[PDB]
RNA sequence: CCGGCCGGGAACUCAAAGGAGACUGCCAGUGAUAAACUGGAGGAAGGUGGGGAUGACGUCAAGUCAUCAUGGCCCUUACGACCAGGGCUACACACGUGCUACAAUGGCGCAUACAAAGAGAAGCGACCUCGCGAGAGCAAGCGGACCUCAUAAAGUGCGUCGUAGUCCGGAUUGGAGUCUGCAACUCGACUCCAUGAAGUCGGAAUCGCUAGUAAUCGUGGAUCAGAAUGCCACGGUGAAUAC
RNA sequence: AAGAACCUUACCUGGUCUUGACAUCCACGGAAGUUUUCAGAGAUGAGAAUGUGCCUUCGGGAACCGUGAGACAGGUGCUGC
């Protein structure tokens, strides 16, 4: 805000095996307050990917995440006349939140049968670093690294 | 021997009778597996119960009303926490440090005239 | 026995009327259940403070109806007679039923 | 405030109180499932128009008692919101105050 | 599966395929099903001809594609030649149930061309 | 779309109706009762229905029985 | 017009309701109509008596009316002939026996209604608006009070455009709820039009 | 007859009244030893605890002479009044605010659980019968912490749809049916038969929201003889970001 | 506008009236009230059977109903500049 220097809210750990990042992920997926079905699809696709990759659930999610985790971000700060872009780092909190949002978007789109299926497919292609969230990250790195003369 | 917990959350209110013995849940004459044991928010009533063993420490005869599923769930959680009085500050010094004793009212705000849900306006438009 | 239900608008009046009437009833008609509070009912009204456009401009008024059961348990002779002809403390509506 | 319409409503009300609630038999009784479904009920619903458009409880707009305002009327206080609020803020309605909670 | 109308469903459940007939809906189709002893979950690639015959002779009871088309045609022509409000609306191209025409009712009126 | 229990008419209207029935075809009968139905005996009348300002003479028809008079008495004129 | 009614906002905290009685929803409307009728008729009759207000109750289906005024002599007439005429002509319309009782206030200039009525009498007596305002404020504050504020709207001076003017003296917190404030507004009809006068007197602080 | 159904208690929630407490209360630091800011103990709540009502002097010569009263004007056998019907629902067409949606977190059908606050006597309206359903009839209780609205729905178990302008979606339209009401053509609501459109996320531009809020679901009330996707009110799951 | 089938309705046509639908007066006549027929879109007009006291000033009274002028009623008609 302008004056308030407040922090962020305090979410609860998920009922399923302890976690907070994927709890916030399910809270993002939750629309119209449909937490039950959001969590259902979350767990379904989670265990699907876990069994497809042979690993454990939260670690497979971390694998699919680190690949989509970006490096920098472009923002506009006009200085005396012409308006321009500027590439700059991003906090880890918003970094991982934006990675999860890209995951959710690539999952929502490209619908084969069901949302569990879409989310597991995106998880897989991100774990092997060939999905659409990773391509979003690549596009972000394209936007950056080019106009880096502004600083 | 048999202690009482009140419990309430989001316009809901409960009644819990805690007793040393088995560990079954009589939740409105149902089991926790039935009442909301297939739906989300399942271990909500169990969240205040893992810091101290519960499987074979004490059972609870529970009833609830008011609010929705999660509302009555928070009600039962507050009821557990109030019933935790024969297990007094010796344990509250940490239970509170991690919450579970804060009412966390955040009561729903009445709908204000001119609005749609007490904060939602009727889609303003300059022209 | 005698279900005695009184009702008013103002708590500071119904309270004193109930106190004095329960006194005059149990001082000779003892074995009462007391002034059971009978929770309040609120009749609310929303009106348009303006006579014209500015429909959005409105106001909210209300009226509170408080009641007090007494529930006398015995149809005493010091009660059936010394309760009637004693409907003072205007602004209150009373109904006794045997 | 259209004293003519006021007398119109007064007529409607009085003539209705006279005819209906007392002569419902024609339209509310003879029009029943029974042998009377023959020419009996036909003649009943025909004599129906023995009364004019008036005499009915449907033409009762329930206008205001002070100003005849049909809109903004409340069946409780018998008056429109305008005079309702007037008398309220003046303190004439027993037990009425500002509702805030 | 040449039932009245056109009725060329392949691998479609009973009522969902039968409603295709202009003259039958889900309800009348379920009635036909319970009459001819037909289920409402098995498809055309699995139904037998000894039961397709019952389909035919049971749907023959209510109006059909062509019969219903011509019946509606003669009814609306009756309205038009009657020249009541209904026929006047039918001829002017406006709805007949009396909804909004000032703004709505564009479906019956015509595309929002100009 | 209502009043299942038979039709509804006006005394004056049915009186003129049966008068014209027993007298034969007659000039248009002015009827302001758009809220009335038609009977199997009025086929052949040339009654004039009210629209709000003017009378529309209509030749009754056996198919024009269950309908009303406002049906064939246009009230709103457009262009 | 963006301010709330002081008396209305203070009813639920400090000031008492004008009509104090009970009634079920079935007869609340007719009860209020009878109250309005008796009120307007009594005002029509005794507007000369300078009545500040009237409280209306109904003990056991019988009407009772306290008249908070300042000229009980004029209200009653010698031996109470006026009291009797009023009781009769009011019970006729009320359908029940009426106990009408007067009650004097020996500080009439502290009543919003009485002061508005006096300013209106002077407005029809052709007295200057400034002088009337100042004289009423002085009357009140010199008789005793913790603040006053008067306002007038209309065509003061009989001019062509409508100009409203006010004048205050002392402390007068309206947003304060414990402030027992006397408030009322009168009307005055002259050859020029309508004139609305209003007053607020900070009588008490609790 | 396991229905607190009942004898039996005032244990408990709840209950209306009368009070306590939550006021920077105190401590550590910072701050010009001041104001004050930040963190912390206990505590449910910490600094205006949450929300609400409360609208400064006055501006826009803002809107209402149609709620009412009124300065003047004007009709005053009339610009007055009554009655049948019609109109306000009219339609080349442009715009604003809401519901439905435009689907697979799901349409879909069967079995399952959980709201608070209210209203209700020329009204709410048990049981029972029929009625696909409007709802019809007989006929208890209730002008009320009893009798009725009133079964709460999302949530969950089984599975069709397993991706198609499709079983998403319901408008247009005819015959036939119930109901409010003197009457349903203009011009009502409701339930069934037949129907399924555009619409596949929406262009520039633009609105609301920092919490139980939005999002979404359901329920009640006023208007009413009858007539909401609106208004008001209550509750349901329950976020996000804030550099 | 917290709710247009009539009404609501302030608009349109047609049929009506006039100190008038609405409050009051004098004088005159009838007591009201109740049932009923005819034409009309009805308003209204043409009617037919029933109906009498609360006080005796008791040449009548208190309401109710109708007739004549007048004062007037009546307007959702104008300017919210
Ligand atoms: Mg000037």
């Amino acid at each position: 805000p302008r004056r308030r220097v407040i922090g962020q809210r305090k979410i609860l750990p998920d009922p399923k095996f302890g976690s907070e990042l994927l709890a916030k992920f399910v809270n993002i997926l939750m629309v119209d307050g449909k937490k039950s079905t959001a969590e259902s699809i979350v767990y379904s696709a989670l265990e699907t990917l876990a069994q497809r990759s042979g690993k454990s659930e939260l670690e497979a999610f971390e694998v699919a995440l680190e690949n989509v985790r970006p490096t920098v971000e472009v923002k506009s700060r006009r200085v005396g006349g012409s308006t321009y872009q500027v590439p700059v780092e991003v906090r880890p909190v918003r970094r991982n939140a934006l990675a999860m949002r890209w995951i959710v978007e690539a999952a929502r789109k490209r619908g084969d049968k069901s949302m569990a299926l879409r989310l597991a497919n995106e998880l897989s292609d991100a774990a092997e670093n060939k999905g659409t969230a990773v391509k979003k990250r690549e596009d972000v790195h394209r936007m950056a690294e080019a106009n880096k003369a502004f600083a | 021997n048999q202690y009482y917990g009140t419990g309430r959350r989001k316009s809901s209110a409960a009644r819990v009778f805690i007793k040393p013995g088995n560990g079954k849940i009589v939740i409105n004459q149902r089991s926790l597996e039935q009442y909301f044991g297939r739906e989300t928010a399942r271990m909500v009533v169990r969240q205040p119960l893992e810091l101290v063993d519960m499987v074979e420490k004490l059972d609870l005869y529970i009833t609830v009303k008011g609010g929705g599923i999660s509302g009555q769930a928070g009600a039962i959680r507050h009821g557990i926490t109030r019933a935790l009085m024969e297990y007094d500050e010796s344990l509250r010094s940490e239970l509170r440090k991690a919450g579970f004793v804060t009412r966390d009212a955040r009561q729903v705000e009445r709908k204000k005239v001119g609005l749609r849900k007490a904060r939602r306006r009727p889609q303003f438009s300059k022209r | 026995r005698i279900r005695i239900r009184l009702k008013a608008f103002d708590h500071r009046l119904i309270d004193q009327a109930t106190a004095e009437i329960v006194e005059t009833a149990k001082r000779t008609g003892a074995q009462v259940r007391g002034p059971i509070p009978l929770p309040t009912r609120k009749e609310r009204f929303t009106v348009l403070i303006s006579p014209h456009v500015n429909k959005d401009a409105r106001d909210q008024y209300e009226i509170r109806t408080h009641l007090r059961l007494v529930d006398i348990v015995e149809p005493t002779e010091k009660t059936v007679d010394a309760l009637m002809r004693l409907d003072l403390a205007a602004g209150v509506d009373v109904q006794i039923s045997l | 405030a259209k004293q003519s319409m006021k007398a119109r409503e007064v007529k409607r009300v009085a003539l209705a109180d006279k005819y209906f609630a007392k002569r419902a038999e024609l339209k509310a009784i003879i029009s029943d499932v029974n042998a009377a479904s023959d020419e009996d009920r036909w003649n009943a619903v025909l004599k129906l128009q023995t009364l004019p458009r008036d005499s009915s409880p449907s033409r009762q707009r329930n206008r205001c008692r002070q100003t005849g305002r049909p809109h903004g009327f409340l069946r409780k206080f018998g008056l429109s919101r305008i005079k309702v609020r007037e008398a309220a803020m003046r303190g004439e309605i027993p037990g009425l105050k500002k509702a805030s909670w | 599966a040449r039932i009245a109308g056109i009725n060329i469903p392949d691998h479609k459940h009973a009522v969902i395929a039968l409603t295709s007939i202009y003259g039958v809906g889900k309800t009348r189709s379920k009635a036909i099903l319970a009459a001819a002893g037909i289920a409402e979950d098995v498809k055309i690639s699995e139904l037998s001809e000894g039961q397709i015959d019952t389909l035919r002779d049971e749907v023959a009871k209510f109006v059909v594609e062509g019969d219903l088309r011509r019946e509606i045609s003669m009814s609306i022509k009756r309205l038009m030649d009657l020249g009541c409000y209904r026929g006047l609306r039918h001829r002017r191209g406006l709805p007949v149930r009396g909804q909004r025409t000032k703004t709505n009712a564009r479906t019956r009126k015509g595309p929002r061309k100009p | 779309r209502s009043l299942k229990k038979g039709p509804f008419i006006d005394l004056h209207l049915l009186k003129k109706v049966e008068k014209a029935v027993e007298s034969g075809d007659k000039k248009p009968l002015r009827t302001w009762s758009r809220r009335s139905t038609i009977f199997p005996n009025m086929i052949g009348l040339t009654i004039a229905v009210h629209n709000g300002r003017q009378h529309v003479p209509v030749f009754v028809t056996d198919e024009m029985v269950g309908h009303k008079l406002g049906e064939f008495a246009p009230t709103r004129t457009y262009r | 017009g963006q301010k709330v009614h002081p008396n209305g906002i203070r009813l639920g905290i400090v000031k008492p309701w004008n009509s104090t009685w009970f009634a079920n929803t079935k007869e609340f409307a007719d009860n209020l109509d009878s109250d309005f009728k008796v009120r307007q008729y009594l005002t029509k009759e005794l507007a000369k008596a300078s009545v500040s207000r009237i409280v209306i109750e109904r003990p056991a289906k019988s009407i009772r009316v306290t008249i908070h005024t300042a000229r009980p002599g004029i209200v009653i007439g010698k031996k109470g002939e006026d009291v009797e005429k009023l009781r009769k002509v009011v019970a006729d319309i009320a359908g029940v026996p009426a106990q009408i009782n007067i009650a004097e206030v020996r500080k009439p200039e502290l009543d919003a209604k009485l002061v508005a009525d006096s300013i209106t009498s002077q407005l029809e007596r052709r007295v200057m608006f400034r002088r009337a305002m100042k004289r009423a404020v002085q009357n009140a504050m010199r008789l005793g009070a913790k603040g006053i504020k008067v306002e007038v709207s209309g065509r003061l001076g009989g001019a062509e455009i409508a100009r409203t003017e006010w004048y205050r003296e002392g402390r007068v917190p309206l947003h304060t709820l414990r402030a027992d404030i006397d408030y009322n507004t009168s009307e005055a009809h002259t050859t020029y039009g309508v004139i609305g006068v209003k007053v607020w007197i900070f009588k008490g602080e609790i």
